[PDB]
Order: structure tokens, then C-alpha cells, then sequence
């Protein structure tokens, strides 16, 4: 039920690209995310730091958040849901949602480019995979995909923000 | 009884680094304010203001006695007399023995193993040696007594262990208290992050996002990488906490609060009541 999420990889990244192209429109980090489940999408989430006034909320966090209330309305355990979920973001997550996918026990990510100023996934630390035995369980990346595309629009922010 | 401990980089942690300097006994105790004023107005030493000019010596009988530090030494240390280092009649010598060189710290300590070195070569400025005020002390006992207190809380009800309080230390006001809430439904309710959004709903409409510059955060057990992570991103200022966590990001496996590479950097204390806190639950 994990890599049967794979098979749309291409539509489930536009998807995310469309998302992070809104994003940078909205003065935000432009970071687009889906959460895959049996070939549906059960969260999403753009980073939306700056609408709400709260540097948690990267599109991670409200893609997790979103699943939650998926699992909770349909009766679903997150255990289940989750350990079989795909996360597609345009950028490598950072070191907070890489360790908050950890503990959600994400079994696999797919992402865009590098997040050389805060990347959990090699960039800066590698949480993905680190040996935490108390912090959930690491995950598996398929990095670089459309990372051209994303890393263009990442460059485009930091070059708008002051 | 508790001692916070600073929690550095590690390349801030080691042994202070030492420079040459001159230094001269005092023979004549009572020219010594007049020398020191005319030897540090010639020599202020801008770059070594933790360094006391006079350093007190105490004989096997208790008499007194005083070596004053002169000058940072060149590039040649070499063996030098007061006419070559103390320009006339800038300074009038008299009542100096002939000076010596003599290793001090190059840099101000910052823990107190530190200072403790640092003493031992020259006597050094330090924020006795204790590291927080009696006042302070007790302020930072009360506010970690009420995370002891919310991660109690917690326990009673069934919730993991940890609690967390968030203190603007320009009023010493509580901005927020919060423990665990993580359950089944919501596995992502640590401590530090309730406390974050609680913080986060109390702000104004003219906020910025980042809800914790300049306050303190004083949590029972030592922040997970989420959390602490989170408080790089929320750019809080300082942290106290009790125990440390065995994944813990600010002392234990990380030190996220001591990076050059992230775009922030805040000062993190460790043992904080931590004879209380031990008994709490680690974070995650
Ligand atoms: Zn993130
Ligand atoms: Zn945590």
C-alpha cells in the first residue's frame, strides 16, 4: 500500500509544485507537500509561517496536521495510516518536520531539491536516518525530483524576503 | 541544591587559550593604585577587559602581596626590563620589581571549569564564581517549580511526564504553562510545542512569527529534536531545563542551539532542579 502511491509520483510532485508556486506568491517559504495513502491524498500543507504568525507551521506540519483530522473523522488509527503514508514535498524537510515525520513513523519521503539552510535529511543533519531510538523511526528519501524546478523558486524567496 | 551549567558548542567548551603578558611585583604595596592607573592608561588592554590588573598572592604566614600586569607580550617574548616596556614619564616606575613573563587567558571564561583554569594563570572577570545571583536563583526555581508542577499534572492524568513554561524576562511574567498532550489522535503535543502555540494565540495582530524572541523557556527534561528545533525556528532566547533526554537536541545527541550554520543561535542551562526533574519523563 506504500509504493502503489509511488506509481503517481509525477501527478502527486505537480501537485506540490503548484502548491509551492502559491506559497511564493503569498510571501511564504515556497515549499509544497502531499500525503499519499492507498492513492488518495489524505493532507497537504504549504508552509504558511508568515499568514499565521507561528514558525511551526511549515507545510510538513500542516500536511501532519491534516492527516490527523483525516484519521480522527474516518475512525482511522494514525498508526496505520501513517506507517503507509508517502510524503511528497518539493524541499528537503527541514530538521524539525524530518524529526516530527519520525515520530509519525513515515516509512518514505519524496523531495526536490536541497534545504542547504535548514535540511533534516543530509543538508545540515541527517535526522532522516540518524540512530534516535527514542525519537520514532528514521525514514527513507527519493531526493532530487523536479529538485531543479524547486530550487528556483526557493532562490526567488530568499531574494524578495529582507 | 542545583547548579545550572552553561551547555556550549563544542568548540566553546575546551580550555581557554592563553597569551604572554608581562607582569611586575609590586614592592611598594602602597604605589600600587597610582601604578595601575598609569600603566593601564598606557596599556588598556581593550582586547582582555575580563582581566584583573592586580593579581593578590597570599604567603604560607598571610602577608599580602601583588603582581600588576603590564602589557600583552610581542611577537619576540623575550626577557624585558620596566625601561623597555614603560615609557617616561608616562609612568613612574618606582615601587616595580623587574618584570616577567606570564601566561593569561585570551578570552573570557564561560563555564566554570573554565574559570577555574582561567584563575589559576591569571585572575579573571566572570559574568566568586557563581554564575547566577541569589535573586536569580530563586526566580528560576519558581518558574521550573511550576513546569515540575504542570508535568505532575500530567502524570496524574496519564500524559507523559514533561512540563514547560514560557517567561518574558523583561516582566518576569508567565506567558504560558503546558505539559505533554500527546495522545493517539494528536502524537505531536510535547510540551514545548503546546507551549509555542500557546504563546502563538496570545500575541497581537502585529506579530511577527517568530512567537518566542527574547523569553526564556524552562522545561522539566531536556527538549527532543522536534522541540528543540522548533525553538531555533520560534528563536527563543534562552532555555533552563532539568534533565537531560537520551535523543535530546540541546546538550545530549545535538546542540542545535549552538550552530553556526542555522540563522540562530540561544544560550541553554542544564540541572536546573534537576534532582526534582530526573524523576520526569524524558522528551519524546
Ligand atoms: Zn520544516
Ligand atoms: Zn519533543
Amino acid at each position: 500500500p506504500c509504493v502503489v502511491s509511488v506509481q503517481e509520483t509525477e501527478k502527486w510532485m505537480e501537485e506540490a509544485m503548484r502548491m509551492a508556486k502559491e506559497a511564493l506568491e503569498n510571501i511564504e517559504v515556497p515549499v509544497g507537500c502531499l500525503m499519499v495513502y492507498n492513492n488518495e491524498v489524505v493532507g497537504k500543507g504549504r508552509n504558511e509561517v508568515n499568514q499565521t504568525k507561528n514558525a511551526t507551521r511549515h507545510a510538513e506540519m500542516v500536511a501532519i496536521d491534516q492527516v490527523l483530522d483525516w484519521c480522527h473523522q474516518h475512525g482511522q488509527s494514525p498508526s496505520t495510516v501513517f506507517e503507509h503514508t508517502v510524503l511528497y514535498v518539493t524541499v528537503e524537510p527541514c530538521i524539525m518536520c524530518a524529526a516530527a515525520l519520525r515520530l509519525m513513523k513515515i516509512p518514505l519521503v519524496v523531495y526536490g531539491c536541497q534545504n542547504e539552510r535548514f535540511g533534516g535529511c543530509g543538508s545540515v543533519l541527517n535526522i532522516a536516518s540518524a540512530d534516535l531510538p527514542n525519537t520514532g523511526r528514521p525514514f527513507q528519501c527519493i531526493p532530487g525530483y523536479r529538485a531543479e524546478e524547486a530550487v528556483e523558486l526557493l532562490k526567488t524567496f530568499y531574494k524578495q524576503e529582507n | 541544591q542545583w547548579q545550572a551549567l552553561p551547555v556550549l558548542s563544542e568548540q566553546q567548551s575546551g580550555a581557554v587559550e592563553l597569551i604572554l603578558a608581562y607582569a611586575a611585583p609590586v614592592l611598594d604595596k602602597r604605589q600600587t593604585s597610582r601604578l595601575l592607573r598609569e600603566v593601564s592608561a598606557v596599556y588598556p588592554l581593550p582586547a582582555q577587559p575580563h582581566l584583573k590588573r592586580v593579581r593578590p598572592s597570599r604567603s604560607a604566614g598571610g602577608a599580602q602581596s601583588s603582581d600588576l600586569l603590564l602589557c600583552l607580550a610581542g611577537p619576540s617574548a623575550g626577557p624585558r626590563s620596566l625601561a623597555e616596556l614603560l615609557p617616561r614619564p608616562a609612568v613612574d616606575p618606582r615601587g616595580l620589581g623587574t618584570p616577567f613573563l606570564v601566561p593569561v587567558p585570551a578570552r573570557p571564561p564561560l563555564t566554570r571549569s573554565q574559570f577555574e583554569e582561567a584563575r589559576a594563570h591569571w585572575p579573571t572577570s566572570f559574568h566568586a564564581g557563581q554564575l547566577f545571583s541569589t535573586q536569580e536563583r530563586a526566580a528560576m526555581q519558581t518558574h521550573m517549580e511550576r513546569a515540575v508542577c504542570a508535568a505532575q499534572r500530567a502524570a496524574a492524568q496519564g500524559l507523559r511526564a514533561v512540563g514547560a513554561v514560557v517567561v518574558d524576562p523583561a516582566s518576569d511574567r508567565v506567558l504560558a504553562t503546558g505539559h505533554d498532550c500527546s495522545s493517539v489522535a494528536s502524537p505531536l503535543l510535547h510540551a514545548v510545542m503546546v507551549c509555542i502555540d500557546l504563546v502563538a494565540q496570545g500575541q497581537g495582530e502585529d506579530s511577527l512569527p517568530y512567537v518566542c524572541t527574547g523569553y526564556d523557556l524552562y522545561v522539566t527534561r531536556e527538549p527532543c529534536v522536534m522541540c528543540a528545533m522548533a525553538l531555533v525556528h520560534a528563536r527563543i532566547q534562552r532555555v533552563f531545563y532539568g534533565a537531560p533526554s537520551p535523543d535530546g537536541a540541546l546538550g545530549t545527541l545535538f546542540r542545535v542551539h549552538a550552530r553556526p550554520d542555522l540563522n540562530h543561535r540561544f544560550q541553554v542551562f542544564r540541572g536546573i532542579l534537576e534532582d526534582q526533574c530526573r524523576q520526569l519523563d524524558p522528551d519524546p
